[PDB]
């Protein structure tokens, strides 16, 4: 790797750096670099790492989507042919975003999750694996589809399996898989009804737990709350 | 489109 | 180059799609690929250069203005000392900002600027001569500074000669241009009074003009004279 | 920022 030869330190450093910039796909590679050193993440470390490919592919799934409609309105009744553009620029661009969830899945599977042995550190990288195969899912429409978004279901379903047992129900990496997996359930797996049924019962058990914390963790808990009130809000 | 985190 | 088995039209088309999807880089990738091809640009084939460039080396600039901002605070007084990251960081957003105007300029000698005749054709290319060398001056620091920053003033210089002798005082590109000399005025030869002269006697002179207009080359005009009366705003 | 276009 190109980040090879740099420090740990000013990988992360650089990182940081990227951030403030707004140079999201700067950020990844740096973050990339950071874990290929092969020493685990602390908490922040795995939050930057987070943001940074969150940024890239939002901005690719963004790209895709308006791609995609241009094309679905080509393919409509009454549209003019324009030739196999408009086909071939979504492609390159859905091969770019499949691009970068392989690598995200390349680093939690080499070796994140494997050295992942504390809940939240755990709880979030197969959050995010479960994330990143739900990405894969949205473009995916062939023999593989099922199994992908399998693959999604398996790695929340771990991630959730391990939050309810060890992390309190305010925890915010705990609030934030659930949202997650509430919208897997909703737009991937077609199952709206499992959707509002794990946010409602995420938030109300979030709820009655919100005495026990500072004001700060307070604060942190119910801005994750109020998304899941935001989606129910949507669906209902 | 919903929120995620 | 990538584009080069690529047909003309399916690059034009390409680069409008992926204005649809706020995708500059590719936009600017496809527009490059055009211009090789070697045949004259049409004024909307212009236009889509030029946004696509403007975009891609605007996002550089405010990258390199944030990592610049944090590193003078670094050589201020009492400032610890963080290594050479912040400045490693900069010097790589700015190379590959040199390196985007290189290509820009290296289209406009190889050969827009030569075969442009007309003169909406050849003052936009002169105008984009100028803005490309004047991003080049922002973030130089050497030997060479001075002889960019006349670059700059040649190009834009010649641009206005050509303007005044063969374009309207509302014409949107002599607008635009007169625009950005002020501007290199004002932030790059150090010349407030030039830049403040330049955007007035430009807006009074639109305004004695506007009178001879339809209604939408009225919207047109009004639009960039209102971007000089808010420079103007700015500097007095 | 001054504008320009
Ligand atoms: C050790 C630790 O918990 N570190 C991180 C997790 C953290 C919680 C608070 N966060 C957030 O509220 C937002 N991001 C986020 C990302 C991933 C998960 Cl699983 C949960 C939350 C950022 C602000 O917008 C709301 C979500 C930030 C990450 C602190
Ligand atoms: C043949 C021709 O004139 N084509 C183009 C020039 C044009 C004028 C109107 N434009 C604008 O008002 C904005 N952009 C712009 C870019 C470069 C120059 Cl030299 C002038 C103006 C876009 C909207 O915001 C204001 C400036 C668009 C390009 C039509
Ligand atoms: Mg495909
Ligand atoms: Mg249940
Ligand atoms: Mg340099
Ligand atoms: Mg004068």
């Amino acid at each position: 790797g190109a980040m090879g030869s740099m420090e740990r330190a000013s990988l992360i450093q650089k990182a940081k750096l990227a951030e403030q910039a707004e140079r999201y796909e700067d950020m990844a590679a740096f973050m990339k670099g950071a874990v290929e050193k092969g020493e685990e993440l602390s908490c922040e470390e795995r939050n930057l790492l987070s943001v940074a490919y969150k940024n890239v592919v939002g901005g690719q799934r963004a790209a895709w989507r308006v791609l995609s409609s241009i094309e679905q309105k080509s393919n409509e009744e009454g549209s003019e042919e324009k030739g196999p553009e408009v086909r071939e620029y979504r492609e390159k661009v859905e091969t770019e975003l499949q691009g970068v969830c392989d690598t995200v899945l390349g680093l939690l599977d080499s070796h994140l999750i494997k050295e992942a042995g504390d809940a939240e550190s755990r709880v979030f990288y197969l959050k995010m694996k479960g994330d990143y195969y739900r990405y894969l899912a949205e473009v995916a429409t062939g023999d593989d589809k099922k199994r992908i978004i399998d693959s999604a279901r398996s790695a929340y379903q771990e991630a959730m399996d391990i939050s309810k047992k060890e992390m309190p129900p305010t925890n915010p990496i705990r609030l934030g898989l659930a949202l997650n997996f509430s919208v897997f359930h909703y737009e991937i797996a077609n199952s709206p009804e499992e959707a509002i049924s794990l946010a409602k019962t995420t938030f109300d058990e979030a709820m009655a737990d919100l005495h026990t914390l500072s004001e700060d963790s307070y604060k942190d808990s119910t801005l994750i709350m109020q998304l899941l009130r935001d989606n129910l809000t949507l669906w209902t | 489109f919903p929120a995620t985190v």
